[PDB]
């Protein structure tokens, strides 16, 4: 044995143009190169990428968001490259002061540039969500990916859009910066009296560390029974082999309760989406309904 | 208050979620049985799920689970005690009878096909345009059993065409026949290929596939079961 | 209490020690020697937790807590009433965790599968000992470890992190964070990517791994595959815990001041530190 992590030998054939089904063609670019570097881990083929209407709209809106922030970083950096790199972590795009509040009459140098970048981010992410749904339906596939992404959109909409509207201003929200969105996260817990008492914060970790436990254990399983070809996880669903029989038993013999091949993925998708599902609820209620989770813990209501 | 409602109504949603999940992991393997094969008394505290039906692609029928479970192969073991939960010793050669770590499953004696209909695993030289991209090229090297004796030489690489990766080592033994070696079971070395699981006299016992251009699901399991099972039941020889 | 297919694999042999003595099951559970040890450390450990609750004077689980010795005790013994019980419970907990992992290896030999599960577990055991043994030994006191309480091991996480300013600035906290966030992202897709193929549109045939790889390449222009995503899984997870052990063993030992001030080496580099204009320097 060799603990099947990397690959000893690399094989390669003609470029894989993928399946068709109802996927509009043409759009797939010419296949990219083959990177041997990645082939030791996973596949070596890059592309072909599909770029549609929402695809271009998304990539365009995202680069607009990327640049609108970076332009501001140069203004602070006196247009000097040396101080750009030095203070790079410290520049920040803060939202309008509370004196404004929802109103879009904030000057550029005092919050107006936030809403510009926020509008690009808002449309680029949802353009990508629409993209993750149309690629699922185009291949006549389940749409499980589009709903899991909605869970991550949930926390993101709560942080920057759902909660600022409920609070009554954008003075809240999140500023675009490296070291500054770290200080924001610190402050949020401080102002609300240790998010640790927030029961949904505590439930978010339990699922954040699910995800660490589950995917550490599941990846180790398939590698442990790769020797029976357990990586081919769909044909084992449609026709159980020993790779799945040994998989169910080791889980049974070690902790009692059992798991199947399709079953363990049902565990997997929820243990992940529950992180941001409970997270968005605990951040949305924070400040809107509960002012201080500590005191809430003292009364339970 | 409102937050107490959200934290309570969610602690209920989770309780129904754990229910739903734990019943979906009952499709295969249930109903539980005693060691003698008859259905057990208590079968867990969770009911069985409403039967779901898969539409197998390429028109290979439909698997519906949870379905009637039968081994479809004779298991050659015997009790070692009079109480439950004790091991069962085999009554023959576990690697030929296929028990313990050398167990296989009676999957369809058909090959897995790609989304286009053709065989997923073809020998390289049947595979148009395929070759070795990087790393050592095991074709040509002598596969040696781990008892430091040599039992054959690699005369091909059985590759996976959709996922482009080597899956088997077509190993030809001294009598001219060829076996298949699970690739996660050999160590491709600079001047040899080294197989931890087996010794020399055991390569000829590896199950033989029928059509020399394709290996089927049932055939794959008797091979990978054999080789993988040889770790425990081999031990006849080999050290370093 | 056997699965429909379990009889073939329940053969004897493969024990790491003891031979066929503890080679048997209890219901669905495999015993083995280390199942006996695991039960022994766990059972004997629970006894001490209820005893510690007796001496402290409460049985509600939200108030029971077993703090380690005081700082004045160093790395010496302590009376059971004042930290000494935590000293023993930690041994029992360590015994239960190594016996659990070693019993898993015995299960692996029986099924002839790889040892990837117990070796992945080992990274969590190393993170545990980093907090309760490796870091407090380097520091010269047991009172630097965390106490065994439900809501009182969060208080230790808050006081320890805020001792060094905003603990969000630890270079290895940051790195450990990223692997954790990505692993959940990585697990979120792989779970959805498999089910979206085995459960296609309503009435459509089951899709293939071909359909899987085509989905990713259409979405982002690359697919790591099926054997690669599982490696990415095992790696993103053990890497997350790894730095979560690293980020802690350096905290207070080789560096004990505000972690925000560690980042002054970058800002105070000779070729731009003395270049004003930039309002952050
Ligand atoms: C406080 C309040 C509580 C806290 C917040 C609660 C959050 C609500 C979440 C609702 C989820 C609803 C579950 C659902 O749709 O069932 C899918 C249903 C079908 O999945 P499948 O059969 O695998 O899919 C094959 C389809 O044919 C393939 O067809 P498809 O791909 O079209 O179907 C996808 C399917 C499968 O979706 C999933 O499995 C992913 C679920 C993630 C949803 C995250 C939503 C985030 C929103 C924010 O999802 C849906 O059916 C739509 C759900 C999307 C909601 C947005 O199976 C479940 O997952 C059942 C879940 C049962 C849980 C109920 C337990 C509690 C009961 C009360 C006591
Ligand atoms: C890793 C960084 C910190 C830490 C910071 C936090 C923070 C911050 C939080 C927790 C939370 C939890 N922590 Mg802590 N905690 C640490 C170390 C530990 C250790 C340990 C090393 O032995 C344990 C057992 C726990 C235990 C727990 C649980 C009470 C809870 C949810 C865990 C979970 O579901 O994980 C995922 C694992 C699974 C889903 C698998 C099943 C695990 C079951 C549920 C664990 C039950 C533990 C039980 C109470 C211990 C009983 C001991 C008896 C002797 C048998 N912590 C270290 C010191 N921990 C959360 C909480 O809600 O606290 C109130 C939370 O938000
Ligand atoms: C001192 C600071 C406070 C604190 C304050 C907060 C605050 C404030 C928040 C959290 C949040 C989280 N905290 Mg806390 N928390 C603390 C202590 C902890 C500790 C600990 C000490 O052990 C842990 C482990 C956690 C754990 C966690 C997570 C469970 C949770 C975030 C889930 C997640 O991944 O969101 C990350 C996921 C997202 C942000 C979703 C993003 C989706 C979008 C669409 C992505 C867009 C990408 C963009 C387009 C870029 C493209 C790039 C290129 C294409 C490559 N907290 C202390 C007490 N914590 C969050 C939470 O759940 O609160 C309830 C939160 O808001
Ligand atoms: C969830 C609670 C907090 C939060 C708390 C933290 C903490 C704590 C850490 C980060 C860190 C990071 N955060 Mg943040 N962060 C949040 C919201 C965001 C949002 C957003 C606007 O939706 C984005 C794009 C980021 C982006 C990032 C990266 C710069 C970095 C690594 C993340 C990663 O591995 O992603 C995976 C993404 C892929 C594309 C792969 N954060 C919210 C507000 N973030 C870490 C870091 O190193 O910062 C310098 C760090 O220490
Ligand atoms: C106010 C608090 C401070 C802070 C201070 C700390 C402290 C203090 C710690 C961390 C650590 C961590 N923090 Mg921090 N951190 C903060 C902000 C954050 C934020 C955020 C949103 O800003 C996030 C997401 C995080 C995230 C994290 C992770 C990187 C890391 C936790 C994982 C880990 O160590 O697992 C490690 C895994 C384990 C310990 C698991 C061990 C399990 C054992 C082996 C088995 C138990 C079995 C049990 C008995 C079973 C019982 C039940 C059964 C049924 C029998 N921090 C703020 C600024 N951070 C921790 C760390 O780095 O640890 C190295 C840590 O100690
Ligand atoms: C629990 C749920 C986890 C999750 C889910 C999730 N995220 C997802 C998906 C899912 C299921 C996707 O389908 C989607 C995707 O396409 O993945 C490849 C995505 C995605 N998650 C992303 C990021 C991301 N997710 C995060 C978190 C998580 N997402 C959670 C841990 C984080 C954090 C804070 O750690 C980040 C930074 C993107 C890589 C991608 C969505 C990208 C997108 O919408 O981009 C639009 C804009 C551009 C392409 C322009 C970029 C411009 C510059 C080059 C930059
Ligand atoms: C390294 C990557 C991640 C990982 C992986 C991982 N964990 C694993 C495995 C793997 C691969 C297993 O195979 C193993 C298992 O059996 O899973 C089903 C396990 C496991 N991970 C567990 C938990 C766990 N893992 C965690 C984390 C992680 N697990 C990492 C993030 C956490 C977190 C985040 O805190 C927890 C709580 C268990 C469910 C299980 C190991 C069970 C075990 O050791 O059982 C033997 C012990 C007992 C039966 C009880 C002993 C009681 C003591 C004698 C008393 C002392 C009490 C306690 C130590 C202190 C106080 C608790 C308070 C702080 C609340
Ligand atoms: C030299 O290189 C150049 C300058 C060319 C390019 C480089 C650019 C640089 C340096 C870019 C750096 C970017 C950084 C540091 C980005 C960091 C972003 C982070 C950390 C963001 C964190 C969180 C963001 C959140 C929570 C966002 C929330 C908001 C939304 C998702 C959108 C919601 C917005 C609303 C509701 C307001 C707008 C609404 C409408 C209807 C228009
Ligand atoms: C977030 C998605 C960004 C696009 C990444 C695309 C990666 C591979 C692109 C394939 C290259 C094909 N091309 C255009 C060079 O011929
Ligand atoms: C995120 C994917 C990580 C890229 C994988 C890096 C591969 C480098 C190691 C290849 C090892 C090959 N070798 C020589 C040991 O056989
Ligand atoms: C998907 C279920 C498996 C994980 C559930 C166990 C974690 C529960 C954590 C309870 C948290 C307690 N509290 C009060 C903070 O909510
Ligand atoms: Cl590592
Ligand atoms: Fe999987």
């Amino acid at each position: 044995e060799y603990q099947n992590i990397f690959s000893q030998v690399q094989v390669r054939g003609p470029a894989d143009l993928g399946m068709t089904e109802d996927v509009n063609l043409a759009n797939r670019s010419g296949v990219g190169p083959f990177s041997t570097l990645l082939g030791w881990f996973g596949n070596a083929q890059l592309g072909p990428i599909y770029l549609g209407s929402l695809g271009v709209l998304s990539l365009f809106s995202g680069l607009m968001w990327f640049f609108t922030i970076g332009i501001w970083f140069w203004y602070q950096a006196g247009w000097n490259p040396a101080v750009f790199l030095r203070d790079l972590f410290f520049f920040s795009l803060e939202p309008p002061a509370p004196e404004y509040g929802l109103s879009f009459a904030a000057p550029l140098k005092e919050g107006g540039l936030w809403l510009i970048a926020s509008f690009f981010m808002f449309v680029a992410v949802w353009s990508w969500w629409g993209r993750t749904y149309l690629r699922a339906q185009a291949l006549g596939m389940g749409k499980h990916t589009a709903w899991a992404f909605l869970s991550a959109i949930w926390l993101w909409m709560v942080l920057g859009f759902i909660r600022p509207i409920l609070m009554g201003s954008w003075s809240e929200a999140v500023p675009y910066g490296i070291f500054s969105h770290l200080d924001w996260t610190n402050n949020f817990s401080l102002v609300h009296g240790n998010l640790f008492y927030n029961p949904f914060h505590g439930l978010s970790i339990a699922f954040l560390x699910g995800s660490a436990l589950l995917f550490a254990m599941h990846g180790a399983t398939i590698l442990a029974v790769s020797r029976f070809g357990g990586e081919r996880e769909l044909e084992q669903i449609a026709d159980r082999g020993t790779a799945a029989e040994r998989a169910a038993l080791f889980v049974r013999w070690t902790m009692g309760f059992n798991a199947t091949m399709e079953g363990i993925h049902r565990w997997a998708i929820w243990m992940a989406v529950l992180v941001t599902l409970t997270g968005g609820i605990g951040i949305l209620l924070s400040g809107t309904v509960v002012d201080n989770w500590y005191v809430w813990g003292q009364n339970h209501g | 208050d409102l937050a107490s409602l959200a934290i309570y109504s969610f602690w209920i949603f989770l309780a129904g979620l754990i229910y739903y999940l734990q019943t979906e992991n009952m499709r295969e393997g249930y109903p539980l049985e005693n060691e003698d094969g008859t259905p057990a008394a208590n079968q867990g505290p969770f009911p069985l799920p409403k039967p779901k039906t898969f539409i197998l692609p390429h028109g290979r029928g439909t698997l519906t689970v949870p379905g009637p479970e039968s081994e479809d192969r004779p298991i050659a073991l015997a009790r070692t005690a009079v109480s439950e939960g004790f091991p069962h010793a085999p009554t023959g050669d576990p690697m030929k009878d296929g028990v313990g770590p050398a167990s296989w499953v009676a999957r369809r004696d058909l090959p897995e096909l790609d989304g286009h209909g053709h065989n997923k695993i073809k020998p390289m030289k049947a595979a148009a345009g395929f070759h070795v991209s990087a790393g050592k090229n095991p074709i040509g090297l002598p596969v040696r059993g781990c008892d430091l004796e040599i039992a054959g030489k690699v005369v091909d690489i059985w590759v996976d065409i959709p996922e482009q990766m080597a899956r088997f080592l077509e190993v030809e033994l001294k009598d001219g026949s060829t076996r298949l070696l699970p690739m996660q079971m050999v160590k491709v070395q600079s001047n040899r290929v080294h197989v931890n699981a087996l010794s020399s006299d055991l390569f000829a016992g590896i199950p033989t596939i029928k059509s020399p251009t394709e290996v089927t699901l049932l055939e794959e399991d008797k091979i990978c079961g054999y080789v993988a099972g040889g770790l425990m039941y081999a031990a006849p020889k080999r050290k370093s | 209490a056997l699965l429909s297919f379990e009889r073939k694999y329940r053969v004897p042999g493969g024990t790491l020690v003891g031979g066929n003595l503890f080679d048997f099951w209890v219901g669905p559970f495999y015993v083995g020697f280390f199942g006996v040890a695991t039960f022994f450390f766990a059972a004997l450990g629970i006894i001490l937790i209820a005893w510690s609750a007796v001496l402290q004077g409460t049985w509600n689980p939200q108030l029971i807590s077993v703090y380690p010795p005081a700082l004045e005790y160093g790395l010496g013994g302590a009376p059971l009433a004042k930290g000494g019980l935590w000293q023993i419970i930690t041994i029992c907990a360590t015994g239960a965790f190594v016996s659990w992992a070693l019993r898993e290896v015995e299960i692996c030999r029986k099924l002839g599968i790889g040892y990837h599960i117990p070796f992945a577990f080992a990274f969590a055991i190393l993170a545990y000992l980093t907090l309760v043994l490796f870091r407090p030994v380097m520091m010269g006191a047991w009172g630097y470890a965390f106490p065994y309480g439900i809501w009182t091991h969060l208080d230790w996480v808050s006081n320890t992190g805020y001792t060094y300013g905003n603990f969000h600035y630890n270079p290895a906290h940051m790195i450990a964070i990223s692997f954790f966030f990505t692993n959940a992202l990585a697990l979120a897709l792989h779970g959805a990517l498999v089910l979206s193929a085995a459960n296609p549109e309503k009435g459509k045939e089951m899709r293939t791994p071909d359909h899987e790889d085509t989905f990713f390449r259409d979405l982002v222009g690359y697919s790591i595959g099926t054997l690669g995503i599982h490696r990415l899984g095992l790696l993103l997870s053990l890497s997350a815990v790894f730095f979560s052990a690293l980020c802690m063993i350096i905290t207070g030992t080789i560096w004990f001041d505000q972690w925000v001030d560690w980042w002054q080496w970058w800002v105070k580099l000779p070729w731009w530190a003395n270049i004003p204009g930039g309002i952050n320097g």
